[PDB]
């Protein structure tokens, strides 16, 4: 048919460890390199369903510009490490965990209480370091479910519901037998929120198809 | 270093009183005379600060001199003198059409030079 | 062999100019929602409703392969 | 880049001559490459063998003199 | 403009000028110093002998690329042989010893 | 033209003394830029000990070590192409350390 | 007392008046092949193979015989060289010119299954085309890698691979064959008077050949 | 005749074979340089931006003569000695020849710049989240004043990589530019201020 | 998802189509992608 366009055939991915990856789509029509790629970039960063830390209550100090007794890392530095911690909830919408630990040494994520619905992908994830003698801590940490990035400033009365850490697409021209210019879309993606790159890109494209369905 | 090439002789023995010659010939003659035949042969000298144009004019090869300097002056003087070329320079090798003694060609030129001793 | 058949540069594009504008809106129960208004100019050989529908269908065919990999 | 090969053969000019010697062995049709090829020519394939540390000026002289004795053994012995 | 091999001049066996018979695109004396400074003797040798000056060298080199052997048999450039003939005509007695 | 690098290293240990230019006013050219990419013959550094090596190439790491370990050392000896032992061409060490890679 | 104690004798009184100076001495029906006249041949031949192998040449092991077919590749194919363990085509050494043509449709035939280009045409078609491989990959599959006549040919029995040797001495391709009592060694320029049969005789020497050839090129 | 199969074979022929490009005024050795010849549908030859600084050839009707390197020896010589990747540093000076000129220098200095307050104010981040947040929406490109964990490194005392991360104060553009740095070097501190003299250094 | 309606037809050539309900990041994305499609890939006759 004349009106029908040439579809892409991927069948080529470069996986560099669990988190980082580099997926590619070779045959794409004139103007379809930046198109799709820029739309997927807008989708991946904004709309990527997941779970992350929102609210935290510590037993020692009530405010966020102070220091806990027996910890070298400040409360502001701990809050940043809490964002990097990967959390996945099956049945529950919201869940409140407890960090029960004490003793001389580093705090592994495996120290946290293992609840029924609760699951952690990285038990070596460093949260904070405990100094000599004794010192003790027991904070209740809250997790919330959402769509995109919601900062602390917007919360009146720093969440990252996106598994993606960084996204970057690169467009270079390519040859196809009796042709001049077909764009070659190479989507470099970095993740941490428990999602695979093949699963993330498939779910992102599915969201655009549901939106386009009513238009078509 | 290329500018201060020539050097005038002071003492008498091997050299011709105060004849113009290169530092390479004077250093080799001084080193040879210092410990072989006699110490009196190894005459002293003083380096002459020659210019860029003046030092470039003085050369052993006839083909190399004809390319850089004037063709009429170089060829007429060389023909009357009756000087054989046998140049190992970069300029002479380029005009002649061969591997010049630099970089890759330096390994081939060094190996070929060793073969010339016996045959 | 048709020498009389003088050739011309073909131009198979109905759109003359395109321009989209996103403006905020307050619908029946909403917090923050954009209103996409697509201004389109054509040569007059195809309808705007028919052109936008065909354009969205082309993107769906391209996106169809990206899901299963 | 050729920097990895320069670390092995320090002269740089010899790296061109040794690689050119190794290139003609594979290019003419005498020997086969040791390192697995990825659709690369004899110029690139020769340089890959220098970086890994198999071929050099010393090994080529030992390998060539070995083949002289091997070919003489093939002519003499039938079985 | 581009060219592999074609026309050659009568006086000194070299390619044509440029953009008429054969696309020359002259090397020049300055580019020889750049090749000499970097240290590319084989690249400099083929430029001023194999794929330019030598008639016998060019014919032998053409068959090597087609067969897939590469290498080069330079010999004498011929332009240097003209310098011997021109020097011979003007009273000077130049000749290759040994 | 005909001049080129020949042999490994020269027998002699002669060389010109390198210092900052100190052209009338304030330092018009530092010592670091002058000595970098040039070999030393000996040069007894500090107040009688060792510090610098005999026939070692003055690299960026070697220049940084000399700059850190006592900044008072203004003058320093170094070999050159002018004061070369070999007649035909020049030594690899005596030339310096000027290259692409 | 060495391994050369397996090909003592073979082929009864049928013999061949020519193959005599190599007969230890007839006894018990069949005769014997004087191994002492075999020791020099044991290496003299191998020496040349070892010598030629260093020249990066070619070696074609011919052994159409069943008891040598399946058991010949490991000495030729594995050792990466040339061999024909089946019906030696007519001209694969002289009329190679037109023969090579067959090799092409064989190679390009291989690539069919290689990629998805095998799922082309009716399922039946593939079958009709795959049969060609059976024949091709068999009668040539072990010679395809020969982009030009060899430089030396080593054939097992000098009798069976008759035609094979013939074409050879017509092209100037040296021949190293392990003849036998009833064999005609006049066509072999490097005779190896040994039991043309004996499952062990074949293997030992055959494998022993590739041995010298293997490191022949150092 | 120029068949379709010719261009297929031509791509394999010019796969691992350098082409000696050269400018009209060849003053230095850097003018005449080799490079991997790539296919392109166009008459004009594409020369790299970093290579233009050494050759000194501004795109204003400036020709550039090509040269096919025949034989085995010249291919190795052009790839090793006369290559663009090999000839990085200058012959006369110790400093780098192939550097950011005009376009590359302006872009780096535009990103690495401290604007007055801007959007963001002083929002802390892990590292990659700062680049994703700044690129998408809300946070500005320059931003200025925003601490973040930078995974610094330096191969000290001749024995593999060393050092650890720390919450260093920097701009939003400096955090994104820090990813370009390859393992060692200064890490975070080098990206600050500007890219005029320090970019080449 | 958005509901396509409200076609403000100015002339035979010109027009102004609208899509009212769209998410926070769905204004630019679809619009910019459609702009890339409409200009590049547009079937017609000439």
């Amino acid at each position: 048919s004349v009106t029908e366009f040439l579809k892409p055939r991927l069948v080529d991915i470069e996986q560099v460890s669990s988190t980082h990856a580099k997926v590619t789509l070779e045959p794409l029509e004139r103007g379809f390199g930046h198109t799709l790629g820029n739309a997927l970039r807008r989708i991946l960063l904004s709309s990527m369903p997941g779970c992350a830390v929102t609210e935290v209550e510590i037993d020692g100090v009530l405010h966020e510009y102070s220091t806990k007794e027996g910890v070298q890392e400040d409360i502001l530095e701990i809050l940043l490490n809490l964002k990097g911690l990967a959390v996945r909830v099956q049945g529950k919408d919201e869940v409140i965990l407890t960090l029960n630990k004490s003793g001389i040494g580093p705090v592994t994520a495996a120290d946290i209480t293992h609840d029924g619905d609760v699951e952690i992908v990285k038990p070596q994830h460093v949260i904070c370091h405990l100094t000599d003698e004794n010192a003790s801590i027991s904070m209740r940490i809250k997790v919330q479910r959402g769509r995109g990035y919601v900062p602390a400033s917007t919360r009146i009365h720093d969440a990252c519901y996106s598994p993606v850490e960084r996204i970057a697409y690169n467009v270079e021209a390519a040859r196809v037998e009796q042709r001049t210019d077909l764009d070659k879309l190479v989507i470099e993606m970095e993740t941490n929120g428990t999602i695979d790159p093949e699963e993330a890109i498939r779910r992102a494209a599915t969201i655009l198809a549901e939106q386009l369905e009513a238009f078509v | 270093r290329q500018m201060l090439r020539k050097a005038t002789i002071v003492n008498a023995g091997s050299s011709d009183f105060l004849e113009g010659e290169q530092v390479e010939y004077s250093r080799v003659k001084i080193a040879n005379r210092e410990l072989e035949a006699n110490g009196k042969v190894g005459a002293t000298y003083s380096r002459d600060l020659l210019g860029i144009t003046k030092a470039s004019l003085a050369t052993e090869s006839f083909i190399s001199a004809a390319s850089f300097q004037e063709t009429t002056r170089v060829l007429t003087e060389a023909a009357v003198a009756g000087k054989r070329d046998e140049l190992r320079g970069l300029k002479e090798n380029v005009i002649v059409g061969r591997l010049i003694p630099a970089g890759t060609g330096y390994a081939y030129h060094q190996d070929r030079m060793r073969r010339r001793a016996a045959g | 062999r048709p020498i009389g058949r003088l050739l011309v540069d073909a131009c198979y594009s109905p759109v003359e100019r395109i321009a989209y504008n996103v403006e905020a809106a307050r619908v029946e129960q909403r917090t923050d929602l954009d209103k996409l208004v697509i201004e389109m100019e054509t040569n007059g050989t195809i309808d705007p409703e028919e052109a936008i529908r065909r354009a969205a269908t082309i993107l769906a065919e391209q996106l169809e392969a990206f899901v299963d990999l | 880049t050729v920097q990895d090969a320069v670390e092995k053969i320090g002269n740089r000019f010899d790296l061109v001559l040794v690689a050119a010697r190794r290139a003609r062995q594979m290019q003419v049709g005498g020997k086969d490459p040791l390192v697995p090829e990825e659709n690369d020519k004899t110029t690139v394939i020769a340089l890959r063998e220098i970086e890994e540390g198999l071929i050099n000026n010393q090994i080529l002289d030992v390998r060539e003199r070995q083949e002289q004795q091997e070919q003489e053994a093939a002519e003499l012995q039938a079985v | 403009h581009a060219r592999s091999t074609g026309s050659y001049s009568l006086v000194t066996q070299q390619p044509l000028g440029g953009k008429a018979q054969f696309g020359g695109q002259r090397f020049g004396e300055m580019e020889v110093w750049a090749l000499e400074a970097y240290g590319a003797a084989y690249t400099l040798q083929e430029m001023l002998t194999v794929k330019s000056d030598d008639v016998n060298g060019r014919t032998k080199m053409y068959k090597n690329i087609v067969d897939g052997n590469h290498q080069m048999e330079p010999g004498m450039p011929e332009s240097f042989n003209v310098l011997l003939k021109e020097i011979r005509s003007l009273g000077i007695n130049i000749e290759l010893e040994d | 033209q005909d001049l080129v690098v020949t042999e490994d290293d020269c027998g002699t240990h002669e060389g010109i003394m390198m210092t900052p230019v100190i052209e009338g006013g304030d330092v018009k050219e530092p010592l670091r830029d002058r000595v970098l990419g040039r070999v030393t013959a000996e040069d007894v550094l500090k107040p009688g000990t060792a510090d610098i090596l005999v026939p070692r190439n003055t690299l960026l790491h070697e220049q940084w070590c000399d700059l850190l370990e006592e900044n008072s050392v203004d003058a320093v000896k170094v070999r050159s192409v002018v004061s070369c032992d070999t007649d035909f061409g020049v030594c690899a060490h005596c030339y310096g350390r000027d290259l692409a890679r | 007392m060495l391994k050369a104690g397996v090909h003592f004798g073979h082929q009864t009184r049928y013999w061949n008046p020519k193959m005599k100076p190599f007969i230890f001495g007839a006894r018990n029906k069949v005769h014997i092949i004087n191994l002492e006249k075999t020791v020099p041949m044991f290496n003299e031949a191998l020496a040349e193979l070892n010598k030629i192998a260093s020249r990066k040449g070619k070696i074609l092991f011919v052994g159409t015989k069943r008891a040598a077919s399946e058991a010949v590749k490991d000495a030729a194919l594995s050792c990466d060289q040339f061999f024909v363990n089946h019906r030696w085509l007519g001209g694969m050494l002289t009329n190679w010119k037109t023969v090579r043509q067959s090799i092409k449709r064989l190679k390009d035939l291989e690539t069919q299954s290689q990629d998805g280009t095998f799922d082309k045409l009716t399922k039946k078609e593939a079958l009709m085309r795959t049969r060609e491989l059976e024949k091709l990959e068999n009668s040539l599959g072990g010679i395809k890698d020969m982009g030009g006549l060899p430089d030396a040919l080593f054939v097992i029995d000098a009798d069976h691979e008759h035609i094979a040797i013939k074409e050879a001495n017509n092209l100037g391709i040296p021949v190293f064959a392990i003849v036998d009592t009833n064999s005609d060694p006049d066509g072999v320029d490097f005779v190896i008077p040994g039991n043309d049969d004996a499952i062990r005789a074949v293997t030992l020497y055959l494998g022993a050949v590739a041995a010298t050839v293997r490191e022949g090129r150092s | 005749r120029e068949e379709a199969v010719v261009w297929d074979i031509l791509d394999e022929v010019i796969r691992e074979h350098p082409v000696l490009l050269n400018r009209a005024p060849t003053l230095h050795r850097l003018g005449i340089q080799a490079f991997e010849p790539v296919l392109i549908e166009g008459k004009a030859i594409q020369l790299h931006p970093l290579v233009c600084a050494a050759y000194n050839a501004d795109f204003d009707g400036d020709q550039m003569a090509v040269h096919v390197p025949l034989t085995l020896e010249a291919q190795l010589e052009a790839r090793a000695l006369m290559m663009s990747t090999n000839n990085i540093l200058s012959p006369a000076n110790g400093e780098p020849i192939i550097v950011p000129s005009q376009d590359v220098v302006l872009g780096l200095y535009y990103m690495t710049r401290d604007c007055v307050n801007a959007k963001g104010e002083g929002m802390v981040l892990t590292g990659p989240k700062e680049a994703e947040r700044l690129y998408r929406s809300g946070l500005a490109s320059l931003h200025a004043r925003v601490k973040v964990r930078i995974t610094e490194y330096e191969k000290d005392a001749n024995g593999e990589l060393v050092a650890k991360t720390s919450l260093k104060d920097t701009t939003v553009g400096r955090a994104i530019l820090w990813m370009i740095v390859p393992k060692g070097l200064p890490y975070s501190i080098v990206n600050q201020a500007l890219g005029k003299k320090a970019i080449s250094k």
